[PDB]
């Protein structure tokens, strides 16, 4: 046995006839049960670590498996080996040590031992030196993956029972490892990333035949798979898209159907994409912070002297164990990056994601004819039945992969023509809220869209511009879908604004580079003013207090830093406030830039009486903080870290004014906002812009000063009108506004007079009477013409002396 | 006669049954040996949903066959 | 037009009739940032303590409740270390006819009664429902520490 | 009827609950899907910490709500 | 004593009361039909609250007086 493994190249012909001897005698299974458990024992006990490092051994093991798998009469009954399936009480981490297929599927270069061998020798290798280490192993890993695929595919076609047995085998592994997606999963109790990554790759390669570029083999996958209960994939506890547990159960009961291997595999590969590489990427992403935490822990101890004999040895060993742990962690982080940067494997995964997106879009199609004919474009009740009962991993998996995998310059997403299949699915998710009721996975999809549209370092259009331009489904409704999802993100609240941040990048880039979207905008404002006015209002509302939040957060960070200028929760909240300050500063700048580029071309949408009073107050309040002592005195360390550049924001703020400066309504509204208006503010802004040489043109300043002079003379006329109305009767004042009522109406509940606008604004928030808590509606009011006649009489009496 | 029942978690159990026994009696035996209430249980044979009032001979279930028990997804 | 004159007349009304145990006013010449000062009820361990209020009036005061926070540290279950107050009329139970004087009177009423079914601080809430002698003693202890 | 729970790592989870179910009941169900014992699972809604002895029928009843998970760790230097 | 109370939507209920009752006793007359906890007893009467712990002889409620019952959303 030992000599067979050591010298398999000589026993490959002597033992082959022995194998053929039992094929004709019908006693092959006895020797199969005698040899493979012995091979497992040899790999477990005689070798402490059967891994990729021992190039001699696993090459012989794979050769033995290749010798055995070729025989058709053997592969059909290969699943009857003792120990082929795991135990019912088998631990999730014991799959790769007590199974025939266990150790062989665990061959991966991302193992801890291989990482220590090939990374722990030098920790500060250069970027050029790094790629050589990866490529020295990627080719060998490709051979291992190819041989494992060759074995498993022959197991697939061996017989009808083998394909069911292997699906059952993969199902038991999938269900035992649902904690891989957890925040701090039990890594010592769950399956290793190497054992599961190879399995994820094998099924994706299995999907290559019937996911062809013709998309004609797309009907081989059953779209009615989840109508019947699943016998392999455990859907218990798995969230559905737009259906709760009771409706899904009744729908299983409703309509009361044979299993097929193509659909069994095509939905198991997605489960392995989610709970497999999806958890692997989240594991690798947290390596950037655990190393930082461990470095501080090691640094703290190194300042302690060691004298006490019982304690000195303990301290010395504590440092050494942490040194070994740091070695392993830095080796693993470097190994996983090279594993993920191998394009020959990631292109296949992304192409499969594209094919699966095509399949999903076909499922969404009422005619189910998407790959041939294009689709035409409360929420739970109107959702399509096949789409609504699907689980939530089929979207979470690919989106996590695309979000995580985009951070490399060597990404497979770049320059892949088959990419547009995923984009159509994303735009479909964007268009109809009936498809998904979850706004959080929607926020992740939008953030992925934001990542895809980011300009590169050379300022060239991103790898997504061609698809935003050359996709006939996207360009029809991408604008409306984004505008609609901007306002629904509303449903403390430290996350509803990051989605707005991601939407802002997409809006600005689409307005910049795509003139057809520049026509769809303007067309949106001129023929669908009701929809776009809500978007304008939703952008305007948050912008009032984002600067306040940023100022509070930066002051909080400074106070926390001065606290340490004299326990760790203060540092944690420093980081938390730093992130919220960065978000506030970024989203305020994006909102202001969008306001600038929108008032540049369509000022007519900004002068409507329903937003004109709010816009002037917001702009004045933002201006006073930027030009006042609040922003100047707040000296932030490295302001570019937080994107806190009030000098750069002031240019857009003033351009908003000058863009709307050709409208009398905007000039009047600003002069009527006494809350935050001053002629000295623009004078100060002139000098602030003069500090930044070349930022503002002299004619720019001249236009700003002309606007300021017009607003000042307007407010002087307003206060001239104000001074001629001195003492006033109390009955002619609004009991809530304390001003003269232009259109006094009588409240039916409290029998008191109120202005139409005042009660209209109150009813815009709640349909209750302010004075007696009674129900109240806009249609319940009663105009008071008699009192308005006396208002006119008194105004004319005051005009008799003016 | 004995039959094999397979679960979503991979549990394989034996059960002495008769061709004329009602399916609800089979679920009662499964509850006796495992404690799972019959209404929560949901048995599958040959990829088809079963009915409580029918018998094994009605569904042509041979002895020592394989049954798939799916626990109906409980609420929270 | 919408906010200035309401705040001005509310200031004038308190100027006419100042509250007995309370006192409020703007901070400098900034109309939208006031300061209130109150003195604890005699029938309470908060007597003899003076607390200042941090007030932030929003741009839509006549239709949205103010943002008002405590400045002095007080041993009270409904008040956190940030000075936030767990009170009802500062939420969806707000009415446009309510005045700031009534809000300050309600602050004193909350100080008098100390509704415990709103646990902003769980430890003090558990303390109040088990033994008065420690809650009452600690209230006066922190009043002497801070509210002097 | 289902509610949302979110964590500081950006992970979004769904969870179906009932008005009569207690808060500790929600913590126990989260324990199964997260590997976190309830004693460490702290939940934030509207900026006020919840109580173990309470239920989900007193804190602002509404469907499709989103809770936040603040993770306090048993251990601190 | 016939007393009136109305909800937000406009529904009103009719039942008996006594001059020597308490506010929670009127509330105890509230859960017999709807079933709302006494902690949620909210009485908005002419812009001022009616404290639950006090008795009925202090809130000057006359014959067939209309009260206002709104469900509470306490916490925070």
């Amino acid at each position: 046995i030992t000599g067979i493994v050591s010298n398999v190249n000589s026993y490959t012909d002597f033992l082959s006839q022995i194998i053929q001897r039992a094929i004709l005698e019908g006693t092959a299974l006895d020797l199969l049960n005698a040899v493979f458990p012995t091979l497992l024992e040899y790999c477990n006990k005689h070798v402490s670590h059967f891994d990729l490092n021992e190039s001699v051994i696993y090459n012989n093991v794979l050769t033995i498996f290749e010798l055995f798998v070729t025989f058709k009469p053997i592969a059909e009954i290969f699943t009857k080996i003792d120990g082929f399936f795991a135990d019912y009480s088998c631990k999730p981490q014991d799959f790769e040590r007590k199974t025939i297929l266990g150790p062989i599927l665990s061959l991966s270069p991302i193992e801890a031992a291989v990482a220590i061998r090939n990374y722990g020798d030098n920790l500060l290798r250069s970027k050029q030196q790094t790629a050589m280490i990866h490529e020295s192993l990627q080719a060998e890993h490709k051979v291992v993956i190819d041989r494992l695929f060759f074995i498993v595919d022959k197991l697939v076609r061996g017989s009808l029972n083998s394909r069911t047995d292997m699906i059952s085998y993969f199902a038991h592994i999938a269900n035992k490892n649902h904690l891989r997606r957890a925040d701090h999963p039990p890594f010592k109790e769950l399956s290793s990333n190497g054992f599961m990554s190879n399995i994820t790759l094998l099924l994706v390669r299995f999907s290559q035949p019937f996911l062809d570029i013709s998309y004609k083999k797309i009907d081989k996958i059953d779209a009615n798979y989840f109508n019947n209960p699943s016998l392999f994939i455990d859907l218990s506890g798995e969230t559905r898209l737009n259906s709760d547990f009771k409706e899904a159960d009744a729908f299983y009961d409703k309509n009361r159907s044979k299993p097929n291997f193509i659909s069994d595999c095509f939905f198991l590969t997605l489960t392995y994409l989610h709970y497999g590489l999806g958890g692997t990427l989240s594991f690798e992403e947290k390596m950037g912070s655990e190393i930082k935490a461990l470095k501080e822990e090691i640094e703290k101890v190194k300042k302690i002297a060691a004298n006490h004999d019982v304690f000195a040895r303990f301290i010395t060993a504590q440092l050494s164990k942490m040194e070994k742990a740091l070695k392993t962690t830095e080796s693993l982080r470097f190994a996983l990056q090279g594993f993920f940067a191998h394009r020959s494997l990631q292109l296949e995964v992304f192409d499969f994601i594209c094919g699966a997106s095509t399949f999903l879009i076909r499922v969404v199609d009422p005619e189910h004819e998407f790959p041939f004919k294009q689709i035409k474009l409360f929420l739970r009740a109107h959702a399509p039945v096949p789409f609504k009962y699907y689980p939530e991993f089929v979207v979470e998996g690919p989106v996590n992969y695309s979000l995580y995998i985009s951070k490399y310059q060597t990404s497979p997403i770049f320059r892949n023509p088959r990419l547009g299949s995923f984009v159509e699915f994303t735009t479909m998710v964007l268009r109809c809220p009936e498809l998904v009721s979850n706004p959080h996975l929607k926020g992740k999809l939008v953030q992925l869209l934001s990542v895809g549209a980011m300009p590169l370092t050379d300022n060239s259009p991103g790898f997504m511009m061609d698809i935003f331009e050359h996709d006939e489904l996207v360009n029809k409704n991408l604008l409306y879908a984004l505008l609609d999802f901007y306002v629904i993100v509303e449903k403390q609240f430290y996350d509803k604004f990051n989605s707005r941040y991601s939407i802002s990048i997409i809006l600005e880039e689409l307005y910049y580079k795509i003139p057809s979207y520049k026509n769809q905008l303007i067309w949106q404002s001129q023929n669908n003013a009701d929809f776009f006015v809500r978007f304008v209002a939703r952008m305007l509302n948050d912008l009032t207090f984002l600067l306040d939040e940023g100022l509070s957060n930066l002051a909080e960070v400074h106070n926390i830093q001065n606290e340490l200028d004299n326990d760790k929760e203060l540092q944690t909240r420093l980081a938390s406030a730093s992130r919220q300050a960065k978000s506030s500063c970024g989203l305020a700048d994006k909102s202001m830039k969008l306001f600038e580029i929108y008032s540049k071309d369509i000022p007519a949408a900004f002068v409507t009486p329903e937003i004109v009073y709010r816009l002037a107050s917001m702009l004045n309040y933002n201006l006073e903080s930027l030009v006042g002592p609040k922003c100047g005195e707040l000296k932030v360390k490295d302001p570019q870290s937080y994107s806190f550049n009030p000098k750069d924001l002031l240019k857009a703020l003033t351009t908003v004014y000058i863009n709307l400066s050709e409208q009398s309504e905007f000039i009047s509204a600003v002069a009527k906002d006494e809350r935050s208006f001053n002629r000295n503010l623009f004078v100060r802004a002139v000098d602030i812009l003069g500090r930044k040489t070349g930022l503002a043109s002299p004619e720019f300043i001249e236009k700003l000063l002309n606007f300021a002079n017009k607003a000042e003379e307007q407010r002087k006329a307003d206060e001239e009108e104000d001074l001629e109305y001195g003492d006033v009767p109390d009955e002619f004042l609004d009991p809530l506004m304390y001003t003269i009522m232009k259109d006094p109406v009588i409240l039916p509940a409290s029998k008191m007079n109120i202005d139409r606008s005042t009660i209209k604004a109150h009813l815009l928030s709640d349909s209750t009477d302010p004075f007696n808590r009674m129900p109240l509606k806009l249609e319940d009011v009663t105009p008071n013409e008699e009192l308005r006649q006396k208002i006119l009489c008194f105004k004319k009496q005051k005009k008799e002396e003016a | 006669m004995q039959i094999f029942v397979k679960t979503l978690t991979g549990k394989t159990i034996t059960l002495e049954v008769e061709p004329s026994d009602t399916i609800e009696n089979v679920k009662a035996r499964i509850q006796d040996k495992e404690g799972i209430p019959p209404d929560q249980q949901r048995l599958i044979f040959a990829g088809k949903q079963l009915e409580d009032g029918r018998t094994l001979s009605d569904y042509n279930i041979q002895k020592e066959s394989t049954l798939h028990l799916v626990l109906r997804l409980r609420g929270g | 037009m919408s906010s200035s004159k309401r705040i001005a007349k509310e200031l004038s009304d308190l100027e006419r009739d100042p509250p007995t145990s309370s006192s409020a006013g703007p901070v400098g010449d900034d109309l939208y940032h006031w300061q209130a000062s109150i003195m604890g009820p005699a029938d309470s361990p908060y007597a003899g303590g003076v607390f200042f209020l941090s007030i932030h009036f929003p741009t839509d005061y006549p239709f949205k409740p103010p943002k008002i926070s405590f400045t002095t540290k007080i041993y009270h279950p409904n008040i956190n270390a940030n000075g936030n107050i767990c009170l009802d009329i500062l939420k969806d139970q707000w009415s446009p006819a309510l005045t700031l004087s009534k809000v300050l009177l309600s602050i004193s009423s909350l100080l008098t009664d100390a509704n415990p079914d709103d646990p902003l601080v769980p430890e003090i809430a558990h303390i109040y429902k088990t033994d008065r002698p420690k809650y009452e003693a600690t209230a006066r202890e922190w009043t002497k520490k801070y509210a002097v």
